[PDB]
RNA sequence: GCAUCUUUAGCUCAGUUGGUAGAGCAAAUGACUCUUAAUCAUUGGGUCGGGGGUUCGAGCCCCUCAAGAUGCACCA
RNA sequence: UUGUCUAGCGAGACUGCUAAUGCAAAUUGGAGGAAGGAAGGGAUGACGUCAAAUCAUCAUGCCCCUUAUGUCUAGGGCUGCAAACGUGCUACAAUGGCCAAUACAAACAGUCGCCAGCUUGUAAAAGUGAGCAAAUCUGUAAAGUUGGUCUCAGUUCGGAUUGAGGGCUGCAAUUCGUCCUCAUGAAGUCGGAAUCACUAGUAAUCGCGAAUCAGCUAUGUCGCGGUGAAUACGUUCUCG
RNA sequence: GGUACACGAAAAACCUUACCUAGACUUGACAUCCUUGGCAAAAUUAUGGAAACAUAAUGGAGGUUAACCGAGUGACAGGU
């Protein structure tokens, strides 16, 4: 009904590690407008992982949202009762986008103490295919290979 | 501690301890910190009977916590001995000052209890 | 009750604070514009037609 | 809240009958509509009748009612029971 | 026949087991709507069937009447 | 820090040129250009529907009152309170609380006003008192940066409620003004079924100003700027 | 209902205010038309007053009545 599809805005690459993606994730964990203060608590986690992981912080970064990247996503049509799911092949895009939303939300919800320790103590978790970020993933993809059989029939 | 019947934390500072009397408050706290030239930021933990005496003093000097409660009880009384309009709305547990009763003012009314809107049926 | 409320209005209180501004036009007590001594309403009339000198339509 | 330099205030109106009605050793019911006037020393052993809105109802001040409003002694409205609706 | 119960505003019924009465409809009044219905509020309206007696005091407890209904005999 | 800035006039963008395909309007891409195909926003809202709203802005047919449903004044009331709903503010916090230093706006307003500086005061404010009828003087910008501290607690969160002492306006602050200081420290640790707004300087958020106004828990309304996102695959479902 | 509910109201202590209780007024607080004069209304100080309002005071700008200050006077004014 609309026959238009949307124009994208710039990314921007990073102003430090010249990996655009940083930017995206500091505009994820935007809260209040503040631009400033994302980029110093985003900043200080990478000095933290330094300290703990003796490794590149934008290698451990891009190993820990990569290996959360999903695969398929599970889009809900309903027809009479309930919904049957169809599984479905995300955009590029989209992929490093969601990944980064769920980062976000599971880092604000530990149990660690200041933010920065909370988002370091994740993107480290996540490095190693065992956390809350990675549980997500599983359980939409083992919730879309059991809708195998209606991939066929999207709309 | 040992300050009167109050038991301010032992692991958290003496300007914060001080609050926790009931007749000091923060602002108050910190006038008897100056003039007792205690420094603040000195753990309660590690302080000296030569500064539990001298607070202990202007603390004495100042109201008594214990005293407040009374003063405040004799005050109400006080104040419905007199058959003042304010006490009466002090009395039924109603806002005392200006404030409105029409659809707010629950903290002095307790818990909701909840009664049976008109029935309309349409006219 | 308004022609007696206006010619109240005329006449000088015998308190500062019992003075009140109400339009000249129409006896509106209401949302009266002290820069032009005229009530919400008088004022769109009047403004519609010329009369008071610079009020042109906003476009901002 | 009330300024000091300004002090307590009376309408004199209240204050003429009720320096007039102290010396008169048979004092009887002070009839005031001034709810306004503040309760001053001299006022202590007068009764007054202020006007709640429809009825003037009787005060007696003492030693202690001393310092409020006259008309803070008595009420305006009245509320004592709602009434179920269904 | 007998023993038992009932008679309570215009109608159908609670009254409480002694300090003198309400409930639900009907009627009216408003509110409400273009106006009604409905709704909603409010509301007047009683010889407590008629007399006697007890009690300081009887719709209330005991008798006699007036009008009906019950259960026990149209002799097992 | 010499060409900002302010406001008069004018130029500029016209599918004007090119490529594709269409008969023609026209669609898409490219070039140059500050701006490209309604360049963003505003004013501008057809016949009519809902006997939609207003006799309480004003005007008016008709009906009604005429020593009263008209008039003046004092006091009360529009601020009630077992309750329910709507719209907002403040929160439940370390993307934070408190303290210190400190950088960067636009717009608007101002002579019963804006009020600089100075003196007093824990403060609201008072006294003195210039300057400005205003691109001149005045109306402290806050978020933001750095440093110290709290170390996740119903707390240095949260501020309700309550008691006392003060300041301002005003005849007058009890019914029923707000501000400051002190004292206390309700609920609340992200909110059920179900719902609302928004497609870039937008949502979110931080301050500033004006209107009515002697004063006003306007947290409302109308404006101005600071920081500043995410997403749009598609019309199967949903509302119009 | 959407198209009411931070709406009329861009400011309810007095005033606003249209409501209630009271204390006062009657061609009236305001206006014209008519016979008729202007040698005032204000404001303020007294006393009684909740204040309206009364009784006494300086008797007042002005311009000879222009506007208004009135008398008489019935049509009427007035109604949120
Ligand atoms: C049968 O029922 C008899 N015993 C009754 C006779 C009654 C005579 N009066
Ligand atoms: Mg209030
Ligand atoms: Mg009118
Ligand atoms: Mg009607
Ligand atoms: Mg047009
Ligand atoms: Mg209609
Ligand atoms: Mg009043
Ligand atoms: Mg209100
Ligand atoms: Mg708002
Ligand atoms: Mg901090
Ligand atoms: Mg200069
Ligand atoms: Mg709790
Ligand atoms: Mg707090
Ligand atoms: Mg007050
Ligand atoms: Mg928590
Ligand atoms: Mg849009
Ligand atoms: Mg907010
Ligand atoms: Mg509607
Ligand atoms: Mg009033
Ligand atoms: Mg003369
Ligand atoms: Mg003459
Ligand atoms: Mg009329
Ligand atoms: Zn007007």
């Amino acid at each position: 009904m609309r026959k238009n599809r949307a124009p994208k805005r710039t990314v921007l690459p990073d102003p430090v590690f010249n990996n655009t993606l940083v930017t995206r994730i500091i505009n994820v964990i935007m809260e209040d407008g503040k631009k400033g203060l994302a980029q110093r608590i985003l900043y200080g986690a990478f000095d933290l992982i330094e300290q703990r992981t003796k490794e590149k912080p934008l290698t451990v970064f891009e190993r820990a949202v990569g290996n959360v990247m999903p695969r398929l996503e599970l889009r809900v049509r309903r027809i009479a009762g309930s919904n049957y799911q169809v599984p479905t092949e995300v955009p590029q895009d989209r992929k490093i986008a969601l990944a980064l939303r769920w980062i976000a939300m599971f880092a604000r919800k530990r149990h660690e103490k200041t933010m920065l320790e909370k988002i370091a103590n994740e993107i480290i978790d996540a490095s190693n295919n065992t956390g809350a970020a990675i549980k997500k993933k599983d359980d939409t993809h083992k919730m879309a290979e059991a809708n195998k059989a209606f991939a066929h029939m999207r709309w | 501690a040992r300050i009167l019947g109050i038991d301010i934390p032992n692991q958290k500072r003496i300007e914060i301890a001080l609050t926790y009397i009931f007749g000091i408050g923060l602002s108050r706290s910190q006038a008897i910190l100056k003039q007792a030239n205690i420094n603040p930021d000195k753990r309660v933990k590690d302080l000296t009977e030569e500064e539990f005496v001298a607070i202990r003093n202007v603390a004495s000097a100042y109201k008594i916590e214990g005293d407040l409660r009374r003063e405040i009880a004799l005050n109400i009384k006080h104040l419905s001995e007199i058959g003042a309009w304010r006490g009466l709305r002090h009395r039924k547990n109603l806002p005392v000052r200006g404030q409105r009763t029409r659809t707010n003012a629950r903290t002095r009314k307790g818990p909701r209890k909840t009664v049976a809107n008109k029935k309309i049926e349409s006219k | 009750a308004k022609k007696s409320l206006k010619v109240k209005q005329t006449r000088i209180p015998k308190f500062a604070v019992r003075a009140y501004t109400r339009c000249q036009r129409c006896g509106r007590a209401r949302a009266v514009l002290s820069h032009f001594g005229v009530c919400r309403l008088c004022f769109r009339e009047l403004a519609y037609a010329g009369a008071i000198p610079g009020v042109k339509k906003a476009s901002w | 809240s009330r300024s000091a330099k300004k002090g307590a205030f009376v309408d004199a109106h209240l204050l003429k009958k009720v320096i007039d009605m102290n010396k008169q050793e048979k004092k009887r019911p002070i009839k005031t509509w001034s709810r306004r006037s503040t309760i001053f020393p001299e006022f202590v052993g007068n009764t007054f009748a202020v006007h709640n809105g429809k009825t003037f109802i009787n005060v007696y001040v003492t030693d202690d009612m001393v310092g409020h409003k006259l008309g803070e002694f008595s009420p305006t409205r009245n509320f004592k029971q709602h009434t179920a609706n269904r």
